């Protein structure tokens, strides 16, 4: 359910999805990463949907009774909230040779696991849940940890992967952000 | 053991000469939690982040953090997020509703007022017949208060009784602050959501970069950035430059702002042309050059300006944080984004995307400046690196930089004339222990 | 093996098990995963088996001759050592809002791998070791990260997750424990 | 540089005022390891750990790693685990048996006495014609020894040779201790397994709170914990509180105990029916009331106590601990539990059972009582925060709270008595450089 | 491809491998994980062909224009380049219990994940892709974490596992290396 | 503060006697920074590192950063990494070929000689008319520069223009240095790649064992790492031991070098019986014997040499490294390997995988040395343990331990001669503040 609170868990469905699915869903993530990894930007790029809506919110501290404002909505401040054609930008500075932030490039892992498939009523659309660690070195002992779950709208592309992500949102298991920036794609 | 003679020769204006163990000291740190952090006005946060009875934010005044709490009366008040009996944290919460804190080791309860007004099992064992007849009254037991000043939807806090006013304080700076905070009657609102993060570099870079520093942007550090609005058909040699503006030094404060002039491309690369054709163009701009009358702000783009110590801000992008100083070595950043309360909702939903986008822990700008921070942070380890002689030189005996367009001391757009009133300052509340002659 | 010595590996069978069986405990434990990531102790609870025993025993630092001295013994004093009935408690306390160690809540992430399924005799039981890295993060900077391996036994149950946990025993990949407590669940 | 006329300024107990920077200066951290860990009766470990000839544990001193040793002659013996070559720690297990301590680096040898036996090329580097004749002898390079006492099971250690016995130095405390060791003519023993985890906070927090401070649990920091013991059917709306009791203040030392009186209920939340039986009711029970005659144990629950400065443990429960300090904002908890020799394996399985429940890294009660300690630390860092004046005034001229029925000085149960005299006496060892004045 | 530049994504095939083969790769890594975190050097050595080479290249820190010298070359200096023989003296060290590196042993937790098949022109013979994160504790309070990708080729052999590791290239992510030594397997 | 007194106390070469204090304590860490690091030769590299004009390697000098640049005239430069405005790092990669270096923050431009050559909008910004008119030069502006002088292939770097040059410094130590730098005419060349890795240990540690301790070697610190080269059939019980051979004392400086005599078992274990051969039988070991009279260099094996103050090596197995100082509880090792430049091809490659193999990050020497270290540090964070008393006797008033065939100072291979020198000659840099009576 793509409306599902974020503090809540993933909508999984009745019965795990095909084997066939798991592997391929699988298979594309583990050849997205490789991308990131190795800092094939463009190529990356090209795996987000025209209509690609790329958001990673806000987290805050929380007592009991006001558990629901953990998350800062939609249509407020946020760490990430991206279209194509901004995401289009952020990948001209990456590839730019003057993006100081990244120049030296840092060291990237993107760990992938837990990926739970729910097949949408749209064919060929999926929502993915998974869980990730990205491990971030740079210059000389700088190293910051990441984790937390991404949950994605997945449709079937004739690209080379064979998905396009039409929609990605970024649960970061931080409030503060601990990292100097996020300099890095989830 | 640093004494005040040492102190003033860290900082030369009249050279224009820096000593980098400002940045790293961890002795000239102590003081500066003393005698800078510990008597300046500090922004915490905007009206609109605690706007009904009993809204807390909690917050920093450098290291210690504090409650930011609407009264009943509909006033603020600050004080120390500290238990009086072990000091333990009263509030674990980022914001909310309120009608008491409770503190979670012993339940000492304290009202919105910040007043002690519950303290278990008193009649037992704090008394014998009567409250307060052994020594122990709960009026005595409260966490230190923070004397409380709003500028134009900012609340500013300040632990020093001895201190001057918030406009006092402000000095001839007012005016560059409106040109975000007083464009309409309506006033200014924060976004929803605070970004904090935390870079390991000193506060002082991050404050004169947004003082002093529009050198930066203007040469190359940002030269990716500006390609990341750029269409497909266009690169970084077909946009021009930007040559033309000036900056602005307090009479006295350490503050600091600015602009370019008669060229809206630093702008336009950051906030899109909508919100470029609202700043300049129609009803709302004409409105806010009324109400700014000291300035020509219809000429005035991609401003810069920090009030020190630590509260920075860039009007017509609209971005705005306080640096919390952790260390000589660490700050983090407190950022939230201001619009105008009547301004219409494509032009709100704008200013919240392009922020996003620019000034923000993954924005395409920010992302640069911090790592030049960081580095340099790094280097200032080393034993030859950390005493070095620094070059504040640039526009000092430069004659004919001014602008009488604008109030108070001008310079050029390219100058450190507000960094070297901004390291001044820095000096002298680091050196003299009066505000017998500290104030204006 | 379930007396196989926590030292010593995992005793995995001759030949692995088959796809489908592979794939129905890593997505079980996948939706375990997003159970405590996202707070659901009361639905995580109820896949604890009435004779649950979840133990976590105690590692110390020995040298070459005293090496079978590692692990302190069933017996003894453990990290957790709980019946269905301790871990209610435990659950009732979580749920509480009183439980200041958890109020604010962990923001935490329970990556799951390595997973290795064996089949006991008894049909619907199976014993099951896997890695796991958790991530906890909370308030305003603490970060704790955990590391080691869970031996299971898991028996088929008729609940929507398909599973219920028999046992589980938690390898924890540290002697002194260098988080200020352990108030999350493993 | 502090003198002793500004370190007694920190602690006023005829005022109840406490000074917060005593909880996180790192130089008045450096001045305890001297004056307060450097001379002070430090608990190690107990008997039972280290049975036959050659059983060693390895522990601490403060920050000082030594080994603790079972000799041929049965005693024990404290020593430094560090080589007086070049520093290398000489033992690196936690635990076992030895009949010698090799270093790695260079191989010297030490035996379990920690006498250095065997030094490689002795004969062929060290001397000329004989063992000794170019002024390196093996007797002149072992590492520092530690006196060693025992009190009924635990092992305690004193670097100090001007530094009182152990008994003297226990004051008018040893029967509350009595109460967990004294029960049985066969003793206690530990449990198989010392659960060691890491805490940010400062010693004296916890040392504070398992000396004096049952007003944190009869308040609201064990809610939950209670609760997590209470079956289905029943809530905390059902449980009522507890208000009937004492606590102790030792006449010299620090020493503190707190206790409920003719209440088990607090006792039953956290050891269950059997143990609460086992404490009260039958031959074992009567015959710990014949032991200990100078305290009606038999209407003592939920004891709590702290033999300065950091050995803390809770009789009924039986939990045990060494707060090992690692610099003022960190700590390390060795805790173990203790069991009577000769009670019924049943009894001894649920104090086994009940500890791990409650008393533990992740038990149900400990949890919270570490995440006070971590966010009254983390405020601290605050420049305002960390020189506050903190109220210990609770008790304080309060009349008609002690209880003739118990020796030593004694207040009510919700008092700060007994921490009022562990931050005094905690002064005196701070500003007083000779046992001459500070022994009783 | 073999050859495939470590700073460039690995060379996947046209279509991922079948889910039987998927499995088969995952579990042998999974036991060969086992192996390592449990200490059995000499079960894990005889996973290692005749003719393994073992190479972890040494990576610099570079801008634009000289990215192509971020590794440092094959026939240069490394962190690891062994062969049967070398490794043999490795696990000789492990198990002679006078590696005061490892005596006491470190905790280690290696999670295999991003696991990327390539079958061979060479029957039995594939070249595989996965991403690791290794945890290593040891002593008090000892904590080191590598992260990183490894490319193997391996062989399908007569042994138990199934398989045997031919060559491994580790790619670390890390440039100068964070932790005190390099006593741990990849 | 300490005092010239103080800190010569702290060594005692008369006595052999060390203050632990040395290797844990702030301030003396902070006085070494200035006293020894910030005036004694240290090496940076190799001249086959940067062949060509422009070539560049960044590395330290203590913590300082530095840029390491061939020039134009094939000299070497070394200054600064850091930006004379605001402290930003010059050069943020490992190495390569530049024409300038350009810093990211205001794009100000340095020649490859470190000369301030391109200042952005100075002609706007900085001066009125012409450039220097206003107060600012660019000449004034440039990073600090460093003495340079190569001695056979290694660069070496010096602040203190008062300190004597390298080959003075070095005393009467060079011959042993020859053994491994001037074995041909072709001179040595360095395998490509410098591995770093980071030791939570003293410099001093490192820098001693290299110094003075075959000692270790000797005895138990590498049994598993001569096992590691040995075959199947062979164990620990049917190889030797080795006793014969001798150690180094420079008469000025701390250098020292140890080796074994007639017994070519420590290097076979190391580098194998291909190298073995290469060192002893054949033109180039008899060409090496010409070249270096003033030794026996083909009765010389296992050799170990440490320049003062973190320049050492081995000769034979060719690893050499710089020990860059962390603070005094951690070190960064650059180690690289040394090859004859004429050496025949399967000779390199036999040296560059020998060497991956034994004394690297994860060979099998190199990780047991590491581990003593880091023990040792961790074991004085403890009061008791950072003021032990420490044996540095080990030959001291020993006779007829000398060699007449090796120049300068000697004593037995198993001593701590070099050691004691190496410690006497860091207290007269700590405590003689000019070079006036420093100087040999
Ligand atoms: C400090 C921070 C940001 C800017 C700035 C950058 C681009 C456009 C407008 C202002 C100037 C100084
Ligand atoms: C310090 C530590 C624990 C307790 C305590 C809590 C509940 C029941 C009995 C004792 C009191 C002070
Ligand atoms: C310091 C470092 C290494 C060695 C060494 C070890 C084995 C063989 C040759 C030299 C001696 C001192
Ligand atoms: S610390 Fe707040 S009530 Fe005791
Ligand atoms: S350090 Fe223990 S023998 Fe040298
Ligand atoms: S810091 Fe290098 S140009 Fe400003
Ligand atoms: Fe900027
Ligand atoms: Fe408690
Ligand atoms: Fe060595």
């Amino acid at each position: 359910m793509i409306s599902t609170p974020l503090s809540k868990e993933f909508e999984w469905p009745a019965k795990p999805v095909s084997l066939e699915l798991q592997h391929q869903v699988e298979q594309f993530y583990y050849r997205e990463a490789q991308l990131l990894d190795h800092h094939a930007f463009q190529a990356w790029f090209a795996l987000l949907a025209e209509d690609i809506h790329y958001w990673m919110p806000i987290r805050t501290v929380r007592t009991a009774r006001e558990q629901g404002l953990e998350y800062v909505p939609a249509g407020a401040n946020a760490h990430f909230d991206d279209t194509h054609a901004t995401m289009y930008g952020r990948i001209r500075q990456k590839t730019s040779d003057l993006n100081w932030a990244e120049d030296p490039p840092s060291r990237t892992r993107h760990l992938v696991s837990n990926v739970i498939v729910r097949e949408m009523d749209t064919p060929g659309t999926l929502e993915v849940a998974s869980a990730f660690l990205l491990y971030r070195s740079r210059l000389e002992r700088q190293v910051d940890v990441f984790a937390g779950e991404r949950r994605d709208v997945l449709r079937i592309a004739d690209n080379p992967l064979g998905f396009q992500i039409a929609k990605r949102t970024i649960i970061l298991d931080q409030s503060t952000v601990l990292a100097n920036n996020l300099s890095v794609f989830f | 053991n640093w004494t005040p003679d040492a102190i003033r020769a860290l900082v030369d204006q009249d050279n224009g000469k820096l000593d980098a163990r400002i940045y790293a000291d961890q002795d000239l740190y102590q003081l500066e939690l003393e005698r800078v952090f510990g008597r300046s006005w500090l922004m915490l946060g905007h009206e609109t982040h605690i706007p009904k009875i009993g809204d807390y934010l909690t917050t920093y005044m450098g290291e210690d953090p504090v409650i930011m709490v609407r009264q009943k009366d509909q006033s603020i008040k600050v004080f120390l997020n500290q238990c009086r009996h072990r000091g333990m944290r009263i509030v674990r919460s980022d914001g909310g509703n309120a009608k008491a804190f409770t503190c979670t080791y012993h339940g000492w309860a304290y009202d919105i007022a910040g007043n002690l007004v519950n303290v278990p099992f008193e009649k037992e064992a704090f008394c014998d017949k009567k409250e307060g007849d052994c020594g122990f009254d709960k009026a005595d037991w409260g966490p230190l208060q923070a004397r409380v000043e709003t500028y134009k939807g900012l609340v500013f806090a300040n632990w020093d009784p001895e201190a001057p006013d918030l406009k006092t304080y402000l000095s001839d700076a007012m005016p560059y602050m409106d040109v975000m905070l007083d464009r309409t009657e309506a006033g200014t609102e924060a976004i929803g959501g605070i970004q904090k993060w935390v870079i390991p570099c000193n506060w002082k870079f991050a404050a004169e970069q947004f003082c002093s520093d529009m050198y930066h942007a203007g040469t190359m550090s940002h030269l990716s950035g500006v390609l990341a609005g750029l269409p497909p058909e266009m690169d970084l040699t077909q946009i021009q430059l930007s040559k033309n503006g000036n900056q602005f030094r307090s009479a006295w404060g350490g503050h600091g702002a600015g602009w370019f002039i008669n060229d809206s491309s630093i702008l336009l690369s950051v906030v899109g042309p909508k919100i470029t054709q609202y700043w300049t163009q129609g009803p709302a701009a004409e409105k806010a050059a009324r109400r700014v009358p000291q300035l020509p702000i219809l000429d005035m783009f991609g401003q810069h300006m920090t009030v020190f110590p630590t509260c920075s801000f860039l009007p017509g992008i609209n971005t705005i944080r306080t640096w919390h100083p952790r260390g000589p070595n660490e700050v983090e950043v407190w950022a939230f984004v201001l619009v105008d309360a009547d301004a219409p909702e494509d032009i709100k939903e704008e200013f919240r995307l392009q922020n996003i986008r620019t000034f923000n822990a993954g924005g395409v700008f920010e992302q640069d400046d911090g790592e030049n921070w960081v580095e340099i942070q790094r280097v200032m380890r080393g034993h030859k690196a950390k005493s070095t002689s620094l070059c504040a030189k640039m526009g000092l005996n430069v004659p004919n930089k001014n602008n009488p367009a604008y109030p108070g001391k001008t310079a050029y757009v390219y100058a450190e004339e507000a960094a070297r009133g901004m390291y001044h300052h820095w000096s002298r509340m680091m050196s003299e222990p009066s505000w017998d002659t500290l104030k204006p």
